[PDB]
């Protein structure tokens, strides 16, 4: 796979074809 | 999170599995 | 037929910006 | 859930807004 | 149907790259 | 406009120009 | 909604979906 | 325009409206 | 019909992460 | 090619690397 | 057309519709 | 190649139009 910093909406894409059918979750505030 | 570990700092496929469900 | 597997990508794009900081799950079961 | 209320008609932000956290 | 709500994302993306500094205008409505 | 002629057929580059301001 | 800087073709997907079927305009030039 | 006040800075929701027609 | 140049925009981006670095080709002609 | 297996029906991310270089 | 730096999946979408049927090559290894 | 001259630097249309095949 990609080995860069994904960022934004580039990181929720990278997750959903990474995950598939199980989906995933954003959580973006720490 | 995910911020912090995948866009400040770059994830191995294995880690960003890590936030599917 | 239609294509929910694209549809689902723009769908998480879209909650990507509507949701911000609240962060997001995208479950495709229930 | 919303592959199935959003892909089948459109969804404006406000109706995407309710599967936010 | 088909689905011209995921082809007009499509479409302004598109937009964006063709005009650059001319910009446009997407009007779904005629 | 655009969606009709273009999400019913493809349009190129050329077809696309046509729309900019 | 998203609260951060939103360029290039970021800014025109979150206008197409912010604004529905109004339409938008997009003018880069300045 | 939009990119100074959206890209350059933040815009919040209702300014970004100001762009819709 | 359904949308296969739509679906192709969606493959190459998926292609782009997938393949990282090893890069690819993008040929609808076979 | 992958326009008919990938459009057609989902690939995955591992029927989709077969397309790789 | 944009003149602008297109960088990762930006520069994959701008090849996918400026080379049309004629399909491209994605080599971003140097 | 096409990273380092339309990423690092800007590439006409033209100039990406050498990276279709
Ligand atoms: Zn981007
Ligand atoms: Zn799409």
């Amino acid at each position: 796979f990609v080995n860069q910093h994904l960022c934004g909406s580039h990181l929720v894409e990278a997750l959903y074809l990474v995950c598939g059918e199980r989906g995933f979750f954003y959580t973006p505030k720490t | 999170g995910i911020v912090e570990q995948c866009c400040a700092s770059i994830c191995s496929l294995y880690q960003l599995e890590n936030y599917c469900n």
